[PDB]
RNA sequence: GAUCCUUAAC
RNA sequence: GGUGAAAUUCUUGGAUUUAUUGAAGACUAACUACUGCGAAAGCAUUUGCCAAGGACGUUUUCAUUAAUCAAGAACGAAAGUUAGGGGAUCGAAGAUGAUCAGAUACCGUCGUAGUCUUAACCAUAAACUAUGCCGACUAGGGAUCGGGUGGUGUUUUUUUAAUGACCCACUCGGCACCUUACGAGAAAUCAAAGUCUUUGGGUUCUGGGGGGAGUAUGGUCGCAAGGCUGAAACUUAAAGGAAUU
């Protein structure tokens, strides 16, 4: 069944710490505990080891990423900016 | 033998910048504007004040020693009014009367391709 | 009295009533 | 504001021309006129060596002045000084441009305006962004009022313009680009390539911008051997 | 003081809120085919000669 | 005690037959088995160690040196980076923008890793727990918990004492104050909530 | 386009999926086209390209990873490389 | 009641058009409801035509002209007298003088 | 641009 | 620098004019229209990929599969909420100069939230054509968009084998415009608001004098702001619509 209406993963904190704080913690904890697609082997086996370390169980490759996500929006922006400047430099 | 500079006229509202630079633009001559000629703040864009500033600039640049000037006239532009002030009409006539030779007059007012945002609000300026 | 400002005044009154009832609850 | 400024200096003249001097600026060998004008500079003191301050100046010059022809009046050319040798500093192509009056005169309503732009690198390692404008015209014997394009003519026209420009630049260095830009072979070439799609007059090429400068020019071609 | 003596050739109508001036067309005795537009505070007939200190003004309207 | 992952990366010794192992601050996107390229001739790719004179304007760098050869000082925390503002070849220098928003001119020979540092967003998550704070500082240092000075005796702090918990005197302390006095807001140019932004 | 012709091959032609069958067919010389995903290991790409240089077999690099290559080939699993043994009704061999 | 069958604008089959700011007050008005007028003038303002022709270095110069489409709001249009109130049956004329 | 107001309806 | 005029502010530590530039974020001018698409909100740089759509044309297929629809859903300008990113411009609040009898307004100079984006909410606008949808019929005319059809009609390849764009007429489907009144209407006006006392083509929704009042209460949805549902006691003879001088 649907065991919780809205607390989701943060049902472990029960009643304490405040609804808004538990809401933020929910948003980041689902991210940090989800599995991510490995861009190398192409199968969803990328898990977080620690904040910033994202290991793949099958291809045995660790990626450096965000604290709670495999890649952050700022990282993607940096990649695009670096690519644009590099391509401009080459030609 | 004709040595030429560039006029760089800014006929904004409430101001008429006139200052002649070299063909490169990096070296400037005779930066005089309406304020230095008119005392009252409401006439910094008057045709009379702009004519005075322009003829002062013409004298200074002719005594520096240039014979011709390519004209580059410009309104406030960008987001702003884009309609040139009275200085635009006054200053070019002032240079022509001074006798500095004139060439290649062109409007260099900066128009935007999809300007950022006008000033004044959605209801605008409710004067 | 503009209808929009009367609407705003009624929302003000509604908010105050809800506050006093929340107190008395 | 002659008498409005309460203070002219918060912390509390020598004429610039005396320390300044004239220099002569020349164009490359692709234009029929060589001299383009004069320019003030500060005196080359040994500590500063104002030749470096010269080596980074750009001059906008009218193509009518560079060609002695009135029909080139609506185009202008940026010339970047790159080499200074003894008061006859010579520039190189930096970019072409139109005049705002000509653009705004050629832009009219009740017709379609097509624009294309490319980012092609020449064969001498120059990288040019070229913009080409085009307009639609009513044919003769036409009775319709506006003569617009069906946005598929626009797409095919933009494609053909882009590929003409890319093919032209890929195969010619900068000097050939200037020497084929000044007679505007591109206009009739592209009208020839397009005329079976939509009449499309006024197909001038708008401004062109550079990104590079040349090297130290030591051994065979145009700058020192004399 | 350099002055220009120029004759009026055309009267264009009374100008201003109160009508105290008339907008007129003045042609200089020297450099004929140089015509200018000015304002005259009094009444003007044809063949009327006006002495002016400075000729570098156009007076279009007054409001 | 560090929010960012580290990168064990091995080079070859150019002068002797031996492998050299280095400790880098992992940039976001680096993975094991990735070749990185340290030098003035390297490409502008993430993880490479170009000098600022070799990178162009707008480049995202990290682990930037203050002076060429101190092996990294600037933008080392998780998610932090340095922006290349501009260059000047004569008297070779590069203006950069730091994570604090401060601009600094430093020599063009100083090096940096291209990209942003991994571990970004770390302070987004609330700890929720004095226990989480305890485990966070247990690896860092003995700076937790923090007793408020107002809650102590006048022997123990400038703020201590009174029949009500209050500071008594202004909590903004001058820069020229001596040790034992510099408790509170040292050299505060302004105080209170700012109705403003950073305004860099 | 390319996925369209791959689907046409699937409908009409014969194909083998996977690196082991691909290498077997390359060895026996009866493969005509090789399609290599974008995210397959570059060492595997080098090995397959060497096998194909030995076999004189055409190699086409798919603009997509193994997931998208499997979707294009019509299957519900990842495919890193697919060897087209023949097309018949597809011009996939002639083109590209 | 309905003053104008066109609702004082030009929108039939749109619902929404991008607005444009006015030039006098910078009011944000819909483009179809703006009162655009094209200003095309000689730069020299035609009183110094001969003066600049004689002061020019090149004879037979083109004497270039400026172009700008200029957008007006309904409030400033009437004040500036670019439009004026007309009779009820005279409001239907669609052509310019 | 200050030109704000008008012992109460019939 | 701005303004009716000024002033706040920035200036022998050169932003405030030029030359080269570089960066950020937003925006997509002129072309731009009584023009296009979308169910509406809405949508205007190039190209690519992805799936969709109207109209047309069909001597193609199925054969009533249809119309509107309580319940129930999807999408829904702006502002607003939560949290990241962003944060250039303009800018609820606020600061401040002026005007003023006062000005916590208009005007001027800054400026946080916001404007932008991602994820999640919110579900309201004069969300208007103030006109529900479907179907049939009833005047004419020109123009315009998309499709199609016909014409020893116009122009360049190569005036020679294929054609694009034009011109003329016809037709379908559109966004729309002029005139009377066939009619309708209280009129303004309306080719629908006509074919309604000569009253019936199908169907959904809503209203029953003005208030109180979109209030109270009970539900229900929302984090909240609030949304949806929604009275009565009491009070009042008018309130209103369209035209006349």
């Amino acid at each position: 069944a649907k065991r919780t209406k809205k607390v989701g993963i943060t049902g472990k904190y029960g009643v304490r710490y405040g609804s808004s704080l538990r809401r933020q913690v929910k948003k980041l904890e689902i991210q940090q505990h989800a599995r991510y697609d490995c861009s190398f082997c192409g199968k969803k086996t990328v898990k977080r080891g620690a904040a910033g370390i994202w290991t793949c169980s099958c291809c045995k490759k660790t990626v450096a990423g965000g604290a709670y996500t495999v890649s952050t929006a700022a990282a993607a922006t940096v990649r695009s900016t670096i690519r644009r400047l590099r391509e401009m430099v080459e030609a | 033998s004709q040595v030429f500079g560039v006029a760089r006229i800014y006929a904004s509202f409430n101001d008429t910048f006139v200052h002649v630079t070299d063909l490169s633009g990096k070296e400037t001559i005779a930066r005089v504007t309406g304020g230095m000629k008119v005392k009252a703040d409401r006439d910094e864009s008057s045709p009379y004040a702009a004519m005075l500033a322009a003829q002062d600039v013409a004298a200074k640049c002719k005594e520096v020693g240039i014979t011709a000037v390519h004209v580059k006239i410009r309104a406030t532009g960008g987001t702003r009014t884009k309609t040139p002030g009275p200085g635009g009409q006054a200053a070019l006539r002032a240079l022509a009367r001074s006798g500095l030779r004139i060439g290649r007059i062109e409007d260099v007012t900066p128009v935007p391709s999809d300007s950022t945002r006008k000033k004044g609000g959605r209801r605008g300026r409710r004067l | 009295m503009r209808a929009k400002w009367r609407k705003k005044r009624t929302r003000r009154l509604k908010r105050k009533r809800r506050k006093v009832r929340a107190r008395s609850k | 504001a002659v008498g409005k400024n309460k203070r002219l200096s918060k912390g509390k003249v020598v004429d610039p021309f005396t320390r300044k001097e004239w220099f002569d600026i020349k164009a490359p060998s692709t234009f029929e006129n060589r001299n383009v004008g004069k320019t003030l500079v500060n005196k080359s003191t040994g500590l500063k060596s104002a030749s470096d301050a010269l080596k980074g100046r750009v001059v906008e010059v009218c193509l009518a002045d560079l060609q002695g022809s009135e029909d080139h009046s609506f185009r202008k050319i940026k010339l970047r000084v790159d080499e200074v040798q003894g008061k006859n500093l010579l520039t190189n192509f930096h970019g072409m441009d139109f005049t705002t009056d000509k653009l705004r005169s050629m832009v009219r309503k009740w017709q379609t305006l097509i624009e294309a732009n490319v980012t092609v690198k020449t064969s001498d390692d120059y990288v040019l962004r070229i913009f080409a404008i085009a307009f639609t015209r009513k044919q003769a014997n036409q009775v319709k009022r506006h003569s617009y394009a069906q946005s598929s003519h626009i797409r095919a026209i933009r494609k053909v313009i882009s590929e003409i420009l890319t093919k032209e630049v890929q195969g010619s260095t900068l000097a050939q680009l200037t020497s084929k830009l000044i007679p505007e072979v591109i206009n009739k070439e592209i009208e020839n390539a397009t005329k079976d799609i939509f009449p499309l007059q006024n197909i001038h090429v708008r401004k062109v911008k550079l990104l590079k400068q040349p090297k130290f020019d030591v051994g065979a071609l145009m700058a020192l051997h004399g | 003081t350099p002055v220009t003596l120029a004759k009026v050739i055309k009267v264009l109508g009374r100008t201003g809120s109160r009508g105290g001036v008339t907008q007129v067309r003045v042609e200089f005795l020297e450099d004929t085919s140089r015509t200018i537009v000015r304002n005259v505070k009094g009444p003007v007939r044809e063949n009327d000669i006006l002495v002016l200190m400075e000729s570098e003004r156009e007076a279009r309207r007054l409001r | 005690g560090r929010g960012a992952p580290l990168a064990k990366v091995v080079f070859r010794d150019p002068y002797k037959y031996r492998l050299r192992e280095e400790i880098f601050i992992a940039n976001e996107g680096v993975h094991t088995g990735q070749f990185i390229y340290a030098g003035k001739k390297a490409s502008l790719n993430v993880g490479n160690v170009l000098p600022l004179g070799s990178v162009p304007e707008g480049t995202i760098v990290s682990n930037v040196e203050e002076k060429p050869g101190d092996r990294g000082a600037l933008a080392r925390a998780s998610g932090n980076y340095v922006i290349i503002i501009g260059h000047n070849p004569d008297e070779n220098k590069t203006r950069v923008r730091l994570p604090s928003g401060a601009k600094k001119v430093i020599s063009s020979d100083a090096r940096g890793v291209i990209g942003v540092i991994a571990g970004g967003g770390r302070v987004d998550k609330p700890l929720l727990k004095a226990g989480r704070a305890f485990h966070k500082y247990r690896l860092k240092r003995n700076s937790w918990p923090k007793t408020r000075g107002v809650a102590m005796n006048p022997v123990d702090h400038p703020h201590g004492g009174g029949n009500h918990q209050h500071i008594g005197k202004a909590s903004t302390i001058s820069r020229g104050a001596v040790s034992g006095q510099k408790a509170g807001l040292i050299a505060a140019r302004r105080t209170g909530l700012l109705r403003g932004s950073q305004k860099t | 386009s390319i996925n369209q012709k791959l689907a046409l091959v699937i409908k009409s032609g014969k194909y083998t999926l996977g690196y082991k069958s691909t290498v077997k067919s390359l060895r026996q010389g009866k493969s005509k086209l090789i399609i290599i995903a974008a995210n397959t290991p570059v060492l595997r790409k080098s090995e397959l390209e060497y096998y194909a240089m030995l076999s004189k077999t055409k190699v086409y690099y798919f603009q997509g990873g193994n997931n998208e290559l499997g979707t294009a080939v019509g299957k519900l699993f990842r495919v890193g490389v697919v060897s087209i043994l023949e097309a018949g009704d597809s011009d996939i061999l002639t083109t590209l | 009641p309905k003053k104008r069958a066109s609702n004082g604008r030009n929108k039939k089959g749109r619902g929404h058009v991008k607005p444009v700011r006015c030039v006098n007050c910078s009011k944000s008005i819909p483009k179809d409801k703006a009162i655009k007028r094209m200003a095309i003038r000689n730069i020299v303002e035609a009183a110094a035509v001969r003066d600049l022709s004689e002061a020019s270095v090149y004879p037979e110069y083109a004497l270039p002209k400026t172009y700008n489409k200029l957008h007006y709001c309904v409030s400033c249009a009437i004040h500036a007298r670019i439009v004026r109130v007309r009779s009820r049956e005279d409001r239907k004329n669609r052509a310019p003088p």
